[PDB]
């Protein structure tokens, strides 16, 4: 079996090729005491005994050593396997600096003796996965709008975006808070689980606002130790950050950042705007496509034909789309063999994973 | 090529567009040629060459009714046409002078006669 | 749910009866063929084109009623579009059909020879499928009836 | 053996729906042979009399409505399309549409 | 089966009539189960042979039942939205009173 | 609107059966939802003859 | 190679024959459209049906100039 | 000698099976002759009471499991695919499915 592993800024997601999920999901943390390491949710459980590290906090690796930690421990605590006797399908942010394409294949070949590698833009799998290799695609939870035309992410145009789960999660502990109840410690937690359970996003912000003002039939009531609260027009207030981002006191939201389309050769832009899908936990708020459909009508030339696609499954569309990819038979040609890594060293990867 | 392919580049021709603009057309010349595709007449060159020398000789044009005579058999002088009946009764059809009863003269047999 | 829409569409091709392991690999060739086209003109134009097709061989009404749903539909254009890519892989009375006896007015025509040369053969095709039934019906069982010992029987084989 | 029986009264009654639809679009009444529902005679409830016999018996239920429709043509006249099939009443439908006009324009003539 | 008596023999008969020794099997108890049956009575006489699972008889009588059954959903689909029962025969469930 | 969608595939059925089309109501029912989607028709008519093709292999 | 050459000559001089019994008849057709009527034709094809087609384009396009 | 008595019993269990897939799925227990492995009577512990006799001794590890599966089906209704295979769980593992899925209606119906 190929081993599937995307690296999350906030969470880590690792399989086999061929399943259609991941085998296991967890936090793309590694503690050590304020057994010497911890990584995933023992980190974050014991929390309390530890000083937390984040190697790859907003998508790219910053810590590769506490990164080889966390692939170690993909592979023997959360799969069970040794690397040395599967190839592995490793996942990238849009962006990722050459350098580190090179650090990550030495390590799977060297620390790990990998038999075979591959590294995958995230954002390609996700549009793979819904069944296209054309199309502009990704909101996780630290940190893109990534065009793709032919399979092949086009770098010019790709904007990041410094603003997504975290910072919603953040933004919804304060505004719960100016309405009288106090979410401030690392109740960070429970109000994460808030957001992912009762936000939406409002097809109209003010009128959604003046609904909540006058009536009471848009609140929902939320259980902590028993306490019953309410959350209101902070259901639909949190997610419109994304396209407000002032509400942050960050200077463009995702609709008109979506500008990606604008940097692309004018003959492919029809296609993407036809193209458009949503991918990572952040694009999961109820009414999200529907609004992005709205505004982009509105940025976008009369004549255009928008149409955003939003898979059930695109919290794991990037997962699932190397899943996909790892399991082609045109792609076992692909593969970066051991002989190959001997044969050329770490820069091979330029040319193997293009 | 194929007939059903070939009927519309027709419809391109006669009408200036592209086979994405005119389909109304496409639809009625189908409804046509389709279910009339067989021919009906037994078919000979003799008659219908004998119907475009008395047609041009009704127009005081004497002259190319000599001259197409002399067309008529280097067609079978080459040899790449087939149906040699057909395309005349057609470009016969469509003739029209620069400047009425018919049942009187030559008409083409009907084929009914056989067990077709 | 793309993701999910090819995994139902996966099990209604799968024949019912290992069902759990099929899938899995059968998954695989829905991948590894969808994405060769990836990797390398109207819409209602190319119905007619099959429409001419019909017309030519007889069964004209037939011809007549596809271009009549064409034109409901109309009043979802990339779906027949994928009809007509799958055209031929498909499987291989009425009695006030012609019939110049009943109707409230009906025209003149003289004899025709033509209707009932084809419903002669309308008949004769009726003689020759109930023929080849039993052609291929005393062959199925006097293959098995005369041969070597056990071969046909699958309680032998064990 | 229902789809045939049902060709045959499709055929066999074309002629009798035919001149049906001028004794209730109209008034005139051809019936060369005595087969028709409704015969002449030469005050007015003499005039034209239903024959009890010659009923198709599915167009029983409105043996009074036809001879009715035609009778309110005839006062005015002197003065100055029927399918058959089974299960469906396109027919009986069909009838009450032009008795529920054959009446109105007799009606508006006496007032 | 008689175009090639012209070769068969005994022993090759019992291979070729062993199935249609069911089916006239099936079909001659069918009709002894239901004799004095009239109208619907019968058409829920011949249900009473499909609680059989043989994989062979039940997909036979499941297919009488869907002929025998079609006059019976006539007057259903009759009754219900026209309301108009007519039998002169007593078959369907509903008893008229004049 | 539920009463529409399901006259507009009712009408489909029948445009694929006289074009001789193996798809029969379910699979109809996958695959219009899933061009529905916007996936490319060109590719769809190259996976159900594969995967029919592969089926075929185990009969 | 030479016979698929030669080929080639000998339907080019038909089409210019034709092209003369179709100016001295003169019907509107030019070269272009006269190579259509004439594969057609070659199939097998009656010349009665295809030029009631002809006889109608020609006098729809009118309406819409 | 093993691949017919898998033969035989993958046939002479269609019909057991299909009385299943109605006792779980739905609440109706069909069962004609007294065959199936639960029967019903008429507080409610009586209602549905396992038989012992008639228990297909591969089943025998989820007994209850089935017997709990239809019962928190009737107490709501009122209210308002399996094949056998040898050293396979694919049907064991599809009575589970449907187990964990016939409390989530019930007890979410009484919260």
């Amino acid at each position: 079996a190929a081993l599937v592993v995307d690296n999350g800024s906030g969470m880590c997601k690792a399989g086999f090729a061929g399943d259609d999920a991941p085998r296991a999901v967890f936090p793309s943390i590694v503690g050590r005491p304020r057994k010497d390491s911890y990584v995933g949710d023992e980190a974050q459980s014991k929390r309390g005994i530890l000083t937390l590290k984040y190697p790859i906090e907003h998508g790219i690796v910053t810590n590769w050593d506490d990164m080889e930690k966390i692939w170690h421990h993909t592979f023997y605590n959360e799969l069970r396997v040794a690397p040395e006797e599967h190839p592995v399908l490793l996942t990238e942010a849009p962006l990722n600096p050459k350098a580190n394409r090179e650090k990550m294949t030495q390590i799977m070949f060297e620390t790990f003796n990998t038999p075979a590698m591959y590294v995958a833009i995230q954002a390609v799998l996700s549009l793979y996965a819904s069944g296209r290799t054309t199309g502009i695609v990704d909101s996780g939870d630290g940190v893109h709008t990534v065009p793709i035309y032919e399979g092949y992410a086009l770098p010019h145009a790709i904007l990041r975006l410094d603003l997504a789960g975290r910072d919603l999660t953040d933004y919804l502990m304060k505004i719960l808070t100016e309405r009288g109840y106090s979410f401030t410690t690392t109740e960070r937690e429970i109000v994460r689980d808030i957001k992912e359970k009762l936000c939406y996003v409002a097809l109209d912000f003010e009128q959604e606002m003046a609904t909540a003002a006058s009536s009471s039939s848009l609140e929902k009531s939320y259980e902590l130790d028993g306490q019953v609260i309410t959350i209101g027009n902070e259901r639909f207030r949190c997610p419109e950050a994304l396209f407000q981002p002032s509400f942050l006191g960050m200077e463009c939201g995702i609709h008109e950042t979506t500008n990606s389309i604008m940097k692309c050769d004018v003959d492919i832009r029809k296609d993407l705007y036809a193209n458009t899908v949503l991918s990572g936990g952040t694009t999961m708020y109820p009414g999200i496509a529907d609004r992005m459909q709205k505004e982009i009508t509105a940025l976008a030339p009369s004549t255009m034909k928008i149409k955003i696609i939003a898979p059930p499954e695109r919290k794991y569309s990037v997962w699932i789309g190397g899943s996909i990819l790892a399991s082609l038979s045109t792609f076992q040609q692909m593969w970066i063999s051991k002989q190959e890594y001997d044969e050329s060293g770490p820069s091979i990867v330029h040319r193997k994973c293009f | 090529k194929s007939p059903n392919v070939l009927l519309q580049n027709l419809c391109c021709r006669i009408l200036g567009r592209s086979e994405a603009d005119v389909a109304q057309q496409f639809q009625y010349a189908v409804r046509v040629i389709g279910s009339n595709f067989a021919p009906t007449v037994e078919r000979d060159e003799f008659l219908v060459a004998e119907k475009i020398k008395k047609e041009l000789i009704r127009q005081r044009r004497e002259a190319d009714a000599a001259l197409f005579s002399e067309l008529h058999r280097k067609l079978h002088s080459q040899g790449v046409l087939k149906n040699k009946w057909s395309i005349l009764y057609l470009l016969l059809s469509l003739s029209e002078d620069p400047r009425s009863y018919a049942t009187l003269f030559a008409q083409a047999l009907p084929r009914d006669a056989h067990s077709t | 749910s793309i993701t999910q829409l090819f995994d139902d569409l996966c099990e209604a091709l799968l024949p019912a009866a290992n069902r759990k392991r099929a899938k899995r690999s059968l998954k695989k060739v829905a991948y590894n063929a969808l994405f060769t086209n990836l990797f390398q003109l109207p819409a209602r134009n190319k119905i007619l084109m099959l429409s001419f097709d019909l017309r030519v061989g007889g069964l004209g009404p037939k011809a007549d009623r596809l271009e009549e749903l064409v034109e409901e539909l109309e009043a979802v254009g990339s779906v027949l579009d994928l009809l007509v890519q799958l055209a031929g892989s498909g499987p291989p009375r009425d009695y006030f059909l012609n019939n110049k006896h009943v109707g409230r007015n009906v025209p003149y025509s003289g004899y025709d020879c033509d209707d009932l040369s084809v419903f002669e053969m309308d008949v004769q095709s009726l003689i020759s499928r109930e023929e080849c039934l039993c052609h291929s019906m005393i062959q199925e069982t006097l293959q098995v009836m005369e041969a070597a010992p056990g071969t046909g029987l699958p309680t032998v084989g064990l | 053996a229902q789809e045939l029986c049902l060709y045959l009264t499709k055929a066999a009654s074309a002629p009798y729906f035919e001149v049906l639809e001028k004794w209730i679009y109209r008034g005139i009444i051809h019936d060369p042979y005595s087969e028709f529902m409704v015969e002449e005679h030469e005050y007015w409830d003499q005039r034209y009399t239903i024959v009890q016999q010659q009923i198709p018996s599915f167009l029983q239920k409105m043996a009074d409505k036809i001879l009715s429709t035609g009778k309110y043509l005839n006062v005015v006249r002197e003065c100055g399309e029927i399918i058959y099939t089974l299960k469906e009443r396109a027919y009986v439908e069909q009838i009450e549409k032009a008795f529920n006009y054959a009446s109105k324009v007799l009606l508006d003539f006496l007032m | 089966l008689h175009s090639q008596l012209q070769s068969l023999t005994l022993r090759r008969l019992l291979v070729w009539t062993y199935d249609p020794k069911i089916r006239l099997k099936t079909l001659a108890a069918l009709v002894d189960h239901c004799q004095g049956r009239k109208g619907g009575e019968l058409a829920s006489a011949v249900h009473a042979y499909t609680k059989t699972g043989d994989p062979y008889m039940r997909s036979l009588v499941q297919h009488i039942l869907s002929l025998v059954s079609h006059p019976v959903l006539s007057f259903l689909y009759r009754w219900i939205y026209d309301g108009e029962l007519e039998d002169t025969y007593h078959e369907f469930f509903v008893a008229s009173d004049p | 609107n539920l009463n529409a969608v399901r006259e507009t595939m009712d009408v489909l059925l029948e445009i694929s059966r006289i074009l001789n089309t193996g798809l029969d109501m379910e699979t109809l029912s996958i695959c219009v939802r899933l061009c529905e989607q916007g996936i490319n028709p060109e590719a769809l008519s190259s996976v159900i003859k594969e995967l029919r093709k592969a089926t075929e292999a185990l009969k």
